[PDB]
RNA sequence: AAAGAGUUUGAUCAUGGCUCAGAUUGAACGCUGGCGGCAGGCCUAACAAUGCAAGUCAGCGGAUAAAGGGAGCUUGCUCCUGGAUUCAGCGGCAGACGGGUGAGUAAUGCCUAGGAAUCUGCCUGGUAGUGGGGGAUAACGUCCGGAAACGGGCGCUAAUACCGCAUACGUCCUGAGGGAGAAAGUGGGGGAUCUUCGGACCUCACGCUAUCAGAUGAGCCUAGGUCGGAUUAGCUAGUUGGUGGGGUAAAGGCCUACCAAGGCGACGAUCCGUAACUGGUCUGAGAGGAUGAUCAGUCACACUGGAACUGAGACACGGUCCAGACUCCUACGGGAGGCAGCAGUGGGGAAUAUUGGACAAUGGGCGAAAGCCUGAUCCAGCCAUGCCGCGUGUGUGAAGAAGGUCUUCGGAUUGUAAAGCACUUUAAGUUGGGAGGAAGGGCAGUAAGUUAAUACCUUGCUGUUUUGACGUUACCAACAGAAUAAGCACCGGCUAACUUCGUGCCAGCAGCCGCGGUAAUACGAAGGGUGCAAGCGUUAAUCGGAAUUACUGGGCGUAAAGCGCGCGUAGGUGGUUCAGCAAGUUGGAUG
C-alpha cells in the first residue's frame, strides 16, 4: 500500500516466474544423470553429466542455487559414477 | 578438552553412555553433593564396555544427542 | 461485592450510588474490611478539620 | 559498514558524544563493538574537547570503519 | 520554603537567643518574656530524651534557616564523609552561604543574609551566586556587588561584627565590603548551647 | 579509587501470633493553586476515524518545442541552426534497519563458559578480469469489462533488465589426467591518428565479475545455571543408535528406507499452572527476599492460523498468497483494510499526555554530488508523577491598639512583633542586549598527485567571499512596586507537643491498646501551636523490624513438633596405618 511496495510485490513475481524456470532445468538434468546410475547405464551416465555439470555450475553462478549445492551434486554424481565399475 | 566417566551404558551400536560425577557446593547451604551428567559419546571401534573408565573430548554433533567422541580407555 | 464503611458525619449514598472504596478495616463492624472514599460522591457537613470534606 | 560515528549522552541541550564503533545497522545509542573516546561541545575550563584515542581508531580505520563526516572532521584534530 | 512569620515567639521554646531580631540590642526584654510556647505553657514536666532530641534537632534547625528536606540531606553528608558526623553536621551548616553573609557580618541577621544573597547582592569570586545553600570553600572571597554597597542597612548591619564578638575565621575588608572565608570552623568556635551528638539519636528512632 | 515498641495475666516468666514506627513506587485518591531545571508518564483489554519509508535521470518514452539564432506574417504568430532547461511507468538499491509491544515460550529462550561443520550486501586490503552477440518486455498506441478504483487481450520499444557464446587461477568437481563456470555500463575530460577524431583511443571517477584474507553481522553445537506443584511417576516409537541415500550455507532423525531395541526419569523425566530472560532495581548489616517500568543486551510476536516467494540477509509491523474472524466501499458490476509506528479516538480502569515543530544537531536510507527523505531523533505542549533547587523586606522599641480570653479579676495569652523604614526587588512582569549548540555547503583562486599529453577532468589540503538554528533562546542588564505566591495532617497514648465549648453507649473515632453511658486532653469546636512544607495526609504494594522457614541463624518431655515399633533399598556418613593419585580443596597466572 506504498508506490514502493506494490513495485517490489510486482517484481518479484517476474522474478519468482524467471527463476522457478531455471531451478525447474537443474532438476531435471540431475533426474537424467540419477535415471542413469539407477537403470546402470554407464554409458548413458556420462552423457547425462556432461550435459548436466555446464548446467548446475551456469545457473550456480546468477545464483538460481548455491554454489555449495552446485559442488554437493557434482561431488555426489561424479561419486556414483566411479561406483558403476 | 577432556571429561572422564564410567561407562554406563553400552547397548547402541557404536555409541557408548559415560556418567561423569562432579562434586558441587551447594548454593545456599554449602554441602559439597553429587551431581550427575550422562552423556553420549562415539566409540567407533564398538569396544568400550558397561563398567569401563574412559576419556571423551568434544567433537562437531555425529547425531541427535550425541555430540562427545571417544578418546581413550584409562582403565577396565 | 464487598461492604464498605460510611466515615463520615452523616451521608447520601442512596442505594445505587457509584462509591469508591479503598482498603483498610473498621474494626467494631464484624466482617467489614473498606472504608468509602468521600469526595466521589459526597462530602458534606462541617467537617473543618478535614479530609475527606468542604471547604469555606 | 562498520562506521565510527557519535552517540548522545549527556542531557538536554548539554549535548555529550562518544565516538562509538557499531554496525551501522545498530541504533545510535546501543550495542556497539568499543567505545574510542569521547567528545564535547559544551566542554569549559577543565573539561576535554576530545579524547579521542588514536591507536584504536587507528585498527579500525585499518581494519575498513568508515568515519562519519563529523567524526572524519575530528580525526582531522590531531 | 522559608520560615516566615512570627519571631518573637521562637526563642521561648528552645531556651537560647537563637539570633532572630530586628535591630541593635541584646535578647529578651520587650516582649514579656518568661514562658512557654504551647496551650498552657504554665506548668511543665517531663524534659528528657526524645523531646530534647527533637528539640536539638529544631533549634539547629531554625537558627539556619534548613526545612528537615535540606537538613536530613546534611546527615546523609556527614555520614559519607569520615569521622565526626556530628560535627560534620556543624561544618556543613557554616560553610553556607547565608550563613557565611552573617559570619562575615555583610548581613544583619542569617534571614537578612537570606534575603541579601538571594536579591543577587553577593558575590563569591567575581560572579553573582544567589543560592542560599552554596558551600564556600578554604579560602574563597565572599565579596558583595557594586549596586548594593551605598544602600545603608548593609553597612548598618556591620557594626555588630565587634559587638556579637570577633568570628576569628574569616577576615573582612570593611572597605571594598569584601570578606575571605578563611577556613571551615571546628567544634570548639561553635556555640556551646548546643548538643551536636542529640540529633545522630534522633536519627534511628 | 545491624536499636525496638504495643497487646494473652490479678501479677510473672516463657512460647508464640498479630499491630506499629522505617525505607521505597510507572502510583491512585483526598485537600492549593508560585517558580525553575532534569527526568518520568496505558501497570488495565481489546476495536479503530483522520494525518509518517523513497530515493537515484547514470534506461526509454513523454514535456519544452529556451530567452537565444533566424524565417514567414511583423513584434499578434507557427516552423526552426538548434531545440534548451526542468519534471514520471522500467531498473539498481533501500524497504530485513530504525520504531512498538510482551501475547506465546519452563528451554537451548536467556545468562555464563567453550566449541566447529558454515554463510555474510554495503566497508577494507589483495589477486585476475570487464570480450562479442541475441531474444523479449513495461511504458506507449489500441480494444474489451467496470460508475470508478481497477483488472485482461492484442500491437510496438529501451537499458547497468534478461539469456547464450567467448575467455578464467587465485574458484568448483575429479583432487590421478582432465573437465566446469563470470561480467555492464555510465559520467567528466581529452592531442596524435580510423571517419559523421557521433564513436573508436587514452585516462580519471563511480560501477560490474571471479576470488582469498579481514572487519561486521548471523546460523549451528556442548556443558552448567534458570518458577511453583508428586493431591502430576512413569514418558517416548523418528522415539534412541547404525548404515545406505536425500536435503542444508553448514553439523545433525533435518528427512527417508531398512537394520537394531534402544533413549529419558526420584540428581524429578512426563503432565499441569504460571512467566519473555539478563545487566539491573528495591529492600537488607550481610546472607538473602521481592521484582525486571525507564535505560541497555538478547528473544519472541505484528488481527488469528498455515505457508512460501524475492533477497546477501525475511518465512517480512506501513510485502505476497491462502484460510478464518471482523470491518468498510458499492452504480451489485466489483473491490478494499489491519496503530503491539507517532499523534489521536471511542472502550476498559483507581489511573497515565499534544491529531504540535524541525530535519538545525547526532543517526539511518538512496545519490557522483547538490540534495531528497526520516513521528529515528532533537525539541516544544500537558501533568507536583518523581528528584533537586528557589520564592514571600529590617542585627529593634511598649505604642503591650485592638479584635481572643480567663481571673492567676494586677496575671497568663500573639511575648526584645508590626501599621513608621534609610527599606537591599530574583523569581514572575515589561524592556533592552546577547553567547553556545555550526561541523559543514556553494563558489573562484591556489597548490598538490594521479595523468602519457601535472594536458584537462576529477581528488586532498589551503586562504577569499557567500550561506544555513526547530527549540528561540539560556544568559546579562535596566525599570515598576511588598507589589503576584501557604497549605496539609495530627495534638489519649510511647511521642519527654496538650484548658475549655458543644455532644452524652447518641452522633462518631480507631493501625494497635481502645474512646464515648453529664466537668470529654480519644467524638464534633474561634480563645492557640507541634510537625513538614508546595506540599501534606491514607489506600495499595515491596522488603525490614521477623532469630516468624533460622545457610549465616530456630526448635521437637510438658508450649506446635520423635513415625507404634522393627528390618532394610537408594542416599547421607564412616575407625586406623603406609603409599600413590590429584576430582573436591588451596595458591598464583591468563582469558
Amino acid at each position: 500500500n506504498t508506490p514502493s511496495a506494490k513495485k517490489r510485490a510486482k517484481q518479484a513475481e517476474k522474478r519468482r516466474s524467471h527463476n522457478a524456470s531455471l531451478r525447474s532445468m537443474v532438476r531435471t538434468y540431475i533426474k537424467n544423470v540419477v535415471k542413469a546410475i539407477d537403470a546402470k547405464d554407464l554409458e548413458k551416465a556420462q552423457a547425462a553429466f556432461t550435459a548436466a555439470v555446464p548446467v548446475i555450475d551456469r545457473m550456480a553462478d546468477k545464483g538460481i542455487i548455491h554454489k555449495n549445492k552446485a559442488a554437493r551434486h557434482k561431488s555426489r554424481l561424479s561419486g556414483h559414477i566411479k561406483a558403476l565399475s | 578438552r577432556t571429561l572422564t566417566g564410567r561407562v554406563v551404558s553400552d547397548k547402541m551400536d557404536k555409541t557408548v553412555t559415560v556418567l561423569i560425577e562432579r562434586r558441587v557446593k551447594h548454593p545456599i547451604y554449602g554441602k559439597y553433593v553429587k551431581r550427575s551428567t550422562k552423556l553420549h559419546a562415539h566409540d567407533e571401534s564398538n569396544q568400550c564396555r558397561i563398567g569401563d573408565l574412559v576419556t571423551i573430548r568434544e567433537t562437531r554433533p555425529l547425531a541427535k544427542t550425541k555430540a562427545w567422541t571417544l578418546v581413550d580407555i584409562v582403565e577396565r | 461485592e464487598v461492604s464498605s464503611y460510611i466515615g463520615g458525619e452523616g451521608h447520601n449514598l442512596q442505594e445505587h450510588s457509584v462509591v469508591l472504596i479503598r482498603g483498610g478495616r473498621v474494626k467494631d463492624l464484624p466482617g467489614v474490611r473498606y472504608h468509602t472514599v468521600r469526595g466521589s460522591l459526597d462530602t458534606s457537613g462541617v467537617k473543618d478539620r478535614k479530609q475527606r470534606s468542604k471547604y469555606g | 559498514m562498520v562506521t565510527i560515528r557519535l552517540a548522545r549522552g549527556g542531557s538536554k541541550k548539554r549535548p555529550f558524544y562518544h565516538l562509538t564503533v557499531t554496525n551501522s545497522r545498530n541504533a545510535r545509542d546501543g550495542r556497539f563493538v568499543e567505545r574510542i573516546g569521547f567528545f564535547n561541545p559544551v566542554a569549559t575550563g577543565g573539561e576535554v574537547r576530545l579524547s579521542v584515542d588514536q591507536e584504536r581508531a587507528t585498527y579500525w580505520l585499518g581494519q575498513g570503519a568508515q568515519p562519519s563526516e563529523r567524526v572524519a572532521q575530528l580525526l582531522k584534530d590531531a | 520554603a522559608r520560615y516566615i512569620g512570627p519571631k518573637c515567639k521562637l526563642s521561648r521554646r528552645e531556651g537560647t537567643d537563637l539570633f532572630l531580631k530586628s535591630g541593635a540590642r541584646a535578647l529578651d526584654s520587650k516582649c514579656k518574656a518568661e514562658n512557654v510556647p504551647g496551650q498552657h505553657g504554665q506548668r511543665r514536666g517531663r524534659l528528657s530524651d526524645y523531646g530534647l532530641q527533637l528539640r536539638e534537632k529544631q533549634k539547629v534547625r531554625r537558627i539556619y534557616g534548613v526545612l528537615e528536606r535540606q537538613f536530613r540531606g546534611y546527615y546523609q553528608e556527614a555520614s559519607r564523609r569520615k569521622g565526626s558526623t556530628g560535627e560534620n553536621l556543624l561544618q556543613l551548616l557554616e560553610c553556607r552561604l547565608d550563613n557565611v553573609v552573617y559570619r562575615m557580618g555583610f548581613g544583619s541577621t542569617r534571614s537578612e543574609s537570606r534575603q541579601l544573597v538571594s536579591h543577587k547582592a553577593i558575590t563569591v569570586n567575581g560572579q553573582t551566586v544567589n543560592i542560599p545553600s552554596y558551600q564556600v570553600k578554604a579560602g574563597d572571597v565572599v565579596a558583595v556587588r557594586e549596586k548594593s554597597k551605598n544602600q545603608l542597612r548593609i553597612a548598618q548591619a556591620l557594626e555588630l561584627c565587634g559587638q556579637r564578638g570577633r568570628v576569628e575565621w574569616v577576615e573582612v575588608d570593611l572597605d571594598k565590603k569584601a570578606g575571605t572565608f578563611k577556613s571551615a570552623p571546628a567544634r570548639s568556635d561553635l556555640s556551646a548551647d548546643i548538643n551536636e551528638n542529640l540529633i545522630v539519636e534522633l536519627y534511628s528512632k
